[PDB]
């Protein structure tokens, strides 16, 4: 056919906190990840985990694995620590915009080390929360990662929004308005 | 095939990340199949495995212990190398075929007017042809019939996070008449082009 | 078929700029023709004379007096009203058959890479087809075989000023392969499509 | 066949300096432009002047129905002068730019007016000129005017070039550097 590409035992571990992931994505589109803390597989497309399965196991050895290596690693580095980096967000429609027309609304944010984001929005300058959504990690070649959030709306009113992006290696939460 | 396989992650032997990264490129399909899985602490690859060489390679200095100790150890070695056909062969021709190699998304075709102008010199008409999965699509823009090619700009794809894509055609034109301008869009899920009409 | 024919400007009734603008416009060749005399003082056009109206008529108070008056003159009014037949017609169907509208400049199809990047994310390729007339030119950039149309922009038409166009299409392309990159132009001065090729 | 607009009779005349200029054009390019100080018709293409004949006299007559028109006008608008519009220019290559290769550089000037225009052209700082071509005012809707110079060179050297364009609704030269 065309190229396409597999991205299957993807695995991320950071240590204090021993917050850790694992994923399935088939070009670029995450096929489904493992909630951790409860042990089971959450299929992105649902109609997907209805015709094919992933037996949770597989992905906790990984993320055992990757714990014993994280530990084994760090020493090895002598205990050098992650160099913070600054994520790059951008908002947009997922469809046309319409007057009255319900919509959903994207926060592109990208650039992202480490797998530790607060994405926020917001009309007012103080959160909303109803159709909000969001990805896993997604992993970028340079080991960077990139998450997407989602706002469900219909736009006349109160129009302004905002998408508040938290993290270290970074200020200025960024509000990035649309 | 309703069985979804992963890489497994070795053990090493015995603000701080790591990961680990089972990578499967298929070209034509199934037809050349490539394995490559890295392992990563922070934002370092440190040890590689690649179909191609066959066997673990470090990358950094971080990774010469494990890539001397992993293809050593007969098990590992020999389960990553078959690795290939494991996940990635199986994957690919069971679930994948079964999911993503079957879904289609039909597009999503609106011609608007940028918001607010078709000013400061030359109207600019534009296409949205959202909500498509997968991302082989044709757009074009027609003039009365004519295929137009100049003045037009289209964006490159725009990836929206749950299977579906998107993507934005510009016309700039210094238009005349009874003319029509037809978006002309061609995707695999369509039977035929489908396509939308505007007019001065 | 071979003397051009001018727009006669009228006489009044007996850094400062006039301008007089003798314009027709063919609509599908002679089948519809239309006449606009224009008189400008600096840059104000202040009458006009239009073969859809039949007559004269002030566009601002500095005409008032030309229109009243040349309206009037049997010899001036009816000499303008004939004179989309003395001088377009006539220059369409004969000079202009046998010049302009005869001239065929086969374009310059080449593709380079930006002056020095396809870098900071996603290599653009640049197809340049220059030194063409007339305007109406199809190029289309297409992936081996496959026609391209997502991440192309083309740039308005150039005019150069000497009878002769360009025209530059971008595409920003992440690349793979055995790929063809085949820029395909159409110029009806053309027999058959020239196109120019570009491999990874 | 499609739309075609010929530009017949355009004449343009200014007051202190008795300057003035005929022309004629298709489809907005320069059919030829009539030399006045001398009464000959000089066409753009050569080709075209050896197939298509304009006696020259007619461009002649619209020029003094113009002094006439001029004069008359000047007197009914009880002398309001022409306000001044600053120039943009634009320097591009013809053709595709080649080490070594013999190119064709052009300056685009619109907005002019009044049809006085000094374009100069200079890698030094100081004129040169061989290759330096001029099309007559080129006639805009607006009532404006835009004019176009070439110059013919080969691009490794002393590379710098500008295009210094003068006019009084006007400062700077406009110094458009390529
Ligand atoms: C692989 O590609 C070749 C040539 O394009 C084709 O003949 C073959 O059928 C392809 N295999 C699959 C599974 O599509
Ligand atoms: C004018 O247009 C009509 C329809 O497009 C066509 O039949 C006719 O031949 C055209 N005339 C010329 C001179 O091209």
């Amino acid at each position: 056919e065309a190229d396409h590409v597999g991205f299957y035992g993807t695995t991320v571990y950071q240590s204090p906190g021993d917050i850790g992931q694992y994923t399935h994505e088939f070009d670029g589109d995450e096929l489904f990840y493992v909630d951790l803390d409860k042990k089971k597989t959450v299929w992105r497309l649902p109609e997907f985990g209805q015709l094919i399965l992933f037996e949770p196991q597989g992905g906790l050895q990984n993320i055992a694995a990757e714990k014993h290596n994280l530990g084994i690693l760090t020493k090895r580095s002598n205990f050098t620590p992650a160099t913070n980096e600054a994520p790059q967000a951008t908002v947009f429609p997922k469809s046309p915009v319409l007057l009255g027309q319900p919509n959903t609304l994207i926060c592109f944010v990208d650039n992202i080390f480490p797998p530790v984001i607060n994405i926020t929005w917001l009309r007012n300058s103080k959160s909303v929360t109803d159709g909000v959504y969001e990805t896993s990690f997604l992993v970028n070649r340079d080991h960077s990662f990139h998450k997407l959030s989602y706002l469900t709306f219909i736009p006349s009113d109160d129009d302004i929004y905002d998408c508040k992006v938290e993290h270290w290696g970074l200020e200025e939460p960024v509000l990035k308005h649309w | 095939r309703g069985i979804s396989q992963a890489v497994h992650a070795a053990h090493a032997e015995i603000h701080f990340v790591v990961q680990f990264k089972g990578e499967c490129y298929y070209t034509n399909g199934t037809q050349r199949i490539r394995l490559v899985t890295r392992y990563i602490y922070n934002r370092e690859e440190y040890v590689r495995y690649d179909s191609d060489v066959g066997e673990y390679r470090a990358v950094t200095e971080l990774g010469r212990p494990d890539a001397e100790y992993w293809n050593s150890q007969p098990e590992i070695l020999d389960r990553t190398r078959a690795e290939v056909d494991t996940a990635c062969r199986h994957n690919y021709e069971g679930p994948e075929t079964s999911t993503s190699l079957r879904r289609l998304e039909q597009p999503n075709v609106a011609i608007s007017l940028s918001r607010t102008e078709a000013l400061n010199h030359h109207n600019t008409l534009v296409c949205s042809v959202t909500d498509f999965y997968p991302a082989k699509i044709k757009v074009r823009w027609f003039r009365n019939g004519q295929e137009e090619t100049v003045g037009v700009s289209s964006t490159q794809l725009i990836r929206n996070g749950d299977w579906t894509f998107q993507v934005l055609v510009m016309l700039e034109m210094t238009p005349h008449q009874g003319e029509v301008y037809t978006c002309h869009v061609e995707h695999p899920s369509l039977k035929s082009p489908i396509t939308v009409e505007w007019s001065s």
